């Protein structure tokens, strides 16, 4: 029923400006107060801006210091957020959230938009297999991998066998490395179905548009 | 202004546990509320008004305090309940940092693997040696690189996953990034997982000039 749904995140250079939108439905938007709240890369949660049901009364959080706006549109169901001379710690999830009372519990929150400020480009991921090789186990189970580095910003998305190895996979949380992303999958299948059967990483970079997939084939020692 | 701090940072507890969580106000204050997040997804509200229980919110957990002090508590405490819980208030700028409730289980020995750089990797000038620690509990455990049989300690990076929403065991990548010009001047490497499950570590090793 009840539906947020945020938009307009993204890489923003410092000093740059951004726009973010709310979209609501399934109430009377036109009766509630309404919120945006962030959470920065530490998961620490602030409480950006607050505005009256009627667009008449508004608040914002200690460090904003009138760089922000916040308004709405009561008439396309819209929630907006303009942000100006952002700083790196403005980078965080930005959350729309609708208020239930006059204590101001936030009964519910949208999927979040991701703004990321700093000077770093888009960048695709370069992509390797990881096979034992020298390191040749000798298991009923093997397991392989892949390198997913230098990547930005993130997420990439991983998958083996085009999500039909599903079970055994770990995928690990990305890294700054040289100020670009890197990460690792593994993944377990019994010894006795590779190389017989191929295994296959598949990883994908929306903001680059770009999707690469990496055969784990055994080394030519 | 007023400023919440919450304790413990992180807790874990096995299903059928009392848990109980704090927060506290640097001055009195009233209505706390409490949200729950689970990773990948948005704060729900759990708590509000300081005890009033959200839809969908079993009746395991109850809220309480007053003034400066208040608590979370869960009875019986199920899996499903484990996620990070935030307390604020309508005059608070910054929400509590936040309590992580995790699950207990039965201690594990890791899965360890380790991969030498790729061909391509190396065409390309670098060299990333990658192990792999896998399905261990509890979640502390020490990694150690030898190179030639001295330990290694710059440029190792670690990462471990989120605690495992199936089976409840943590996986951790530790990866020692070189030139492929320092990759090619040694020829033994090791990963060393150490881990209260055992005195003595688990090892794997390669020499580079094999395959
Ligand atoms: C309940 C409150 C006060 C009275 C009111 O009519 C509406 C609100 C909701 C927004 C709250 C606000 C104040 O308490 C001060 C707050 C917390 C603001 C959100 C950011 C804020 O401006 C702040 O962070 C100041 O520290």
């Amino acid at each position: 029923e009840v539906q947020l749904v945020e938009s307009g995140g993204g890489l923003v250079k410092p000093g740059g400006s951004l726009k973010l939108s709310c979209a609501a439905s399934g109430f009377a938007f036109g009766n509630y107060d309404m919120s945006w709240v962030r959470q920065t890369p530490e998961k620490r949660l602030e409480w950006v801006a607050f505005i009256g049901s009627g667009g008449g009364r508004i608040y914002y959080g200690d460090t904003m210091k009138g760089r922000f706006t916040i308004s709405r549109d009561n008439a396309k169901n819209t929630l907006y957020l303009q942000m100006s001379s952002l700083k790196s710690e403005d980078t965080a999830m930005y959350y729309c959230t609708r208020h239930y009372n006059y204590y101001y519990s936030m009964d519910y929150w949208g999927q979040g938009t991701s703004v990321i400020v700093s000077s770093a480009k888009t960048t695709p991921p370069s992509v390797y297999p990881l096979a034992p090789g020298s390191a040749a186990q000798t298991n009923s189970m093997v397991t392989l991998g892949c390198l997913v580095k230098g990547y930005f910003p993130e997420p990439v998305t991983v998958t083996w066998n085009s999500g039909s190895l599903s079970s055994g996979v770990h995928t690990f949380p990305a890294v700054l490395q040289s100020d670009l992303y890197t990460l690792s999958s593994s993944v377990t299948v019994p010894s006795s179905t590779w190389p017989s059967e191929t295994v296959t990483c598949n990883v994908a970079h929306p903001a680059s548009s770009t999707k690469v997939d990496k055969k784990i084939v055994p080394r030519d020692c | 202004d007023i400023e919440l701090t919450q304790s413990p940072a992180v807790m874990s507890a096995f299903p059928g546990e009392e848990v109980t969580m704090t927060c506290s106000a640097s001055s009195s204050i009233n209505y706390m509320h409490w949200y729950q997040q689970k990773p990948g997804t948005s704060p729900k509200r759990w708590i509000y008004d300081t005890s009033k229980l959200a839809s969908g919110v079993p009746a395991r957990f109850s809220g309480s305090g007053s003034g400066t002090s208040y608590s979370l508590t869960i009875s019986s405490m199920e899996a499903e309940d484990a996620a990070t819980y935030y307390c604020h208030q309508r005059s608070i700028f910054t929400f509590g940092s936040g309590t992580k409730l995790e699950i207990k289980r039965a201690d594990a020995a890791p899965t360890v693997s380790i991969f030498p750089p790729s061909s391509e990797q190396l065409t390309s000038g670098g060299a990333s040696v990658v192990c792999f620690l896998n399905n261990f509990y509890p979640k502390d455990i020490n990694v150690k690189w030898k190179i030639d049989g001295s330990e290694r300690q710059n440029g190792v990076l670690n990462s471990w996953t989120d605690q495992d929403s199936k089976d409840s065991t943590y996986s951790m990548s530790s990866t020692l990034t070189l030139t492929k010009d320092e990759y090619e001047r040694h020829n033994s490497y090791t990963c060393e997982a150490t881990h209260k499950t055992s005195t003595s570590p688990i090892v794997k090793s390669f020499n580079r000039n094999e395959c």
